[PDB]
């Protein structure tokens, strides 16, 4: 499987700040 | 000393929570409610008084604690890790878990029910009440316990930790597994 | 041996580390009157042992909360006050904080040389044979 | 850390502690009845270094007798108990102690809190109670309603005037508490005051004899504070802040100077 | 042992005896 | 190993819940100078015999080279 | 130390009793 | 495929 998603500040932060889109977070995971 | 009404807002969180760690109080009145969870680790109390209410958990970590009346109502878990408790009251509305580690704890009363854990480790108990039951993990581990009462109930998994148990109750069911 | 000097040195390293979050959260959550958990945060410190088990490693035995008194302020038309009107905040202490980023950055520093000091010495042991 | 970095922090929590301290008693400057708080300052332990263990004398003023202190701290909040000015009001319930004295009032949990503030009221039972929460005053001195007037003597005996009967009648008599040590009693808010170890057992007595003050109605007694005393602390209390700084960042350059050249 | 008063990193649940710190 | 016999470094905090009475920490009687300068001693005698191992080896190729 | 199967994600909740 | 990723051709 792949992870992935954006590194950095916008990661770097609590859920609640909404920064990261929806579907990036959701590569976080695991994908196939 | 005892703790005033004035003292006692000087040791409150913004959402109830009693902090006396380190204080030197000896004894709280009675009737006590706390909005919250309740610290009284390393406090030189002996005893907590009788209608104590407490809306969250209690916490008598390394304490000087030696005696709990009946009727204390505690909505959390009781901590009292480390403390001087003999003996265990009838009677105790816990809505959490009992950790009784490192305590001369030596007797617990009969049919006892533990909503969350339960913690005897490295206690002078030399045998658990009559029909126990016990909704989370059972750690006996470093105890004098070697008899198991003849009816128990475990929901989760038990840890014997070292010690030897020869005498298995006769009417056991396990959700879990056991661990020596 | 020199290697040891690296797990000792090492240790330090990431001792100093969570010395220096725990300072984080303490600077971020100085003015915070509210917190989910359930509890007004108190200010946090991390409290070095060493482990003996020649070569002493440090180890992080946990993390402690400070003993003062929350600050409590008279904020009567909050909705988190009390029946006299009290809202609590952290007992953090700024000058602390500051003073233990100082420390943790400079000792970190200099348990950098000390693995830098027995890096040249391991290189200089393995040219003897050649 | 360097020993210097904990030492010139002991200088500015202690700093910090009398900035708050000062701070209080400018906001209570017009608070009736209000002592003003001082910060005391004292040095911390001096311990031998170039010693193994603490020889006695023996050669203090060479290298081996070097002596380093720990710092210092804010050891008390002292209170000064200055007797305040006068506030001539015309209000027929608000009454002040001239000289040593205390209003006694009756806390909700049982106890007896004593108070120097007078602004004091009746309730809806006719009973003399504070003017803030509306403790009752010990002791209890119920005004019939039938009254048109309130009198405060000089000790306490107050007095009604009822129409249609001459001369006044006496409903009650108050008394006033002494302590020894006026500074050992604990501030709890709200102008009261409570008696500890250090302050000594309550001394009542009529407020006019056995030394006590001498009650004054329509009077109340002013903060003590002193608003210059206060600004000319704040001036020394920040500069001393102010040059502990610069040693933490004098030591912290020379520390970053040592693992850098070497 | 060692300190008397660490932490639990491990969320508030009230029926588990936290194990992450050295709860002897 | 000997510790060493130098008071510990008594600290005014009474903050730290492992604080005593008077609120003082007491903290190891580790000197930072004095360790740089070990640091540096240990390092340079250390490899300084690496040198004299190092050549002793030689001498003892030549030697089987006598006669040769 | 080491483990044979990969560490938990952080949680960071706003509100704990929501996990 | 990083879902809605930007793209580099004139729109």
């Amino acid at each position: 499987n792949m992870v992935a998603g954006i590194p950095g500040a916008l990661s770097n932060q609590p859920p609640a700040d909404a920064s990261i889109p929806q579907d990036v977070a959701q590569m976080k995971d695991g994908s196939v | 000393y005892e703790l005033d009404y004035y003292s006692k807002f000087g040791h409150t969180d913004n959402y109830g929570n009693l902090d006396l760690r380190n204080k030197p109080y000896t004894q709280l009145p009675s009737g006590f409610v706390v909005k919250g969870n309740l610290n009284i680790s390393q406090t030189p109390i002996k005893k907590l008084p009788k209608g104590l209410d407490v809306g969250g958990s209690l916490e008598a970590t390394n304490s000087a604690l030696k005696t709990i009346r009946s009727g204390t109502k505690i909505k959390g878990y009781a901590n009292l890790l480390g403390s001087k408790i003999e003996s265990w009251p009838r009677g105790i509305k816990l809505g959490g878990y009992l950790n009784l580690t490192d305590t001369p704890l030596k007797t617990l009363p009969a049919k006892l029910r533990v909503k969350g854990d339960l913690s005897v480790i490295r206690t002078p108990i030399s045998a658990l009440p009559e029909g126990l039951v016990v909704d989370g993990n059972l750690y006996i581990g470093g105890s004098a316990l070697q008899v198991f009462p003849d009816t128990m109930t475990v929901k989760g998994n038990i840890f014997l930790g070292g010690n030897k148990i020869t005498k298995w109750p006769s009417n056991l069911t396990l959700g879990g597994a056991v661990a020596p | 041996s020199l290697f040891n000097v690296f797990n000792v040195t090492g240790s330090a390293m990431s001792a100093e580390s969570v010395r220096l979050n725990t300072t984080s959260s303490n600077l971020a959550n100085a003015d915070s009157v509210s917190s989910s958990a359930k509890d007004t945060y108190k200010a946090r410190h991390a409290v070095f042992g060493a482990e003996l088990s020649d070569t002493v490693p440090v180890k992080v035995m946990g993390i402690v909360e400070s003993d003062k008194p929350l600050s409590a302020e008279y904020n009567p038309d909050h909705p988190l006050a009390n029946e006299e009107g009290y809202i609590y905040k952290p007992n953090v202490n700024v000058m602390e904080e500051m003073a233990n980023m100082i420390s943790a950055s400079r000792a970190y520093q200099t348990n950098v040389q000390v693995a830098d000091s027995s890096k040249q010495m391991l290189l200089r042991t393995l040219q003897m044979g050649q | 850390m360097h020993p210097a970095l904990w030492v010139s922090k002991t200088g500015l929590d202690a700093q910090q502690t009398n900035i708050a301290t000062i701070s209080n008693n400018l906001a209570n400057a017009s608070t009736v009845g209000y002592k003003k708080s001082r910060a005391v300052f004292e040095d911390l332990f001096y311990q031998n270094i170039n010693q193994p263990g603490g020889q006695s004398s023996q050669n203090t003023e060479l290298p081996s007798g070097l002596m380093l202190g720990a710092g210092s701290k804010v050891v008390a909040t002292q209170k000064v108990h200055t007797h305040g000015n006068a506030q001539t009001t015309t209000n027929a319930l608000d009454m002040m102690v001239e000289g040593d004295g205390f209003f006694q009032v009756t806390l909700p949990d049982g106890n007896i809190g004593y108070t120097r503030n007078g602004q004091f009221t009746l309730n809806g039972e006719g009973t003399l109670v504070t003017s803030g929460s509306g403790y009752p005053v010990e002791p209890e001195i119920v005004i019939p309603e039938d009254a048109i007037s309130i009198t405060v003597g000089t000790d306490g005996e107050v007095s009604v005037r009822v129409r249609g009967q001459q001369d006044n009648q006496v409903v009650g008599q108050l008394t006033i508490t002494d302590f020894v040590n006026p500074g050992g009693l604990e501030p709890i808010g709200q102008n009261l005051y409570l008696p500890t170890g250090a302050s000594g057992d309550p001394q009542e007595g009529v407020p006019g004899l056995d030394g006590l003050g001498e009650i004054r109605q329509s009077m109340l007694e002013a903060s003590n504070v002193n608003v210059t005393e206060e600004l000319v602390n704040m001036i020394e209390a920040q500069r001393v802040y102010e040059m502990n700084s610069k040693v933490i960042s004098s030591v912290d350059k020379m520390m970053s100077f040592v693992n850098q050249q070497l």
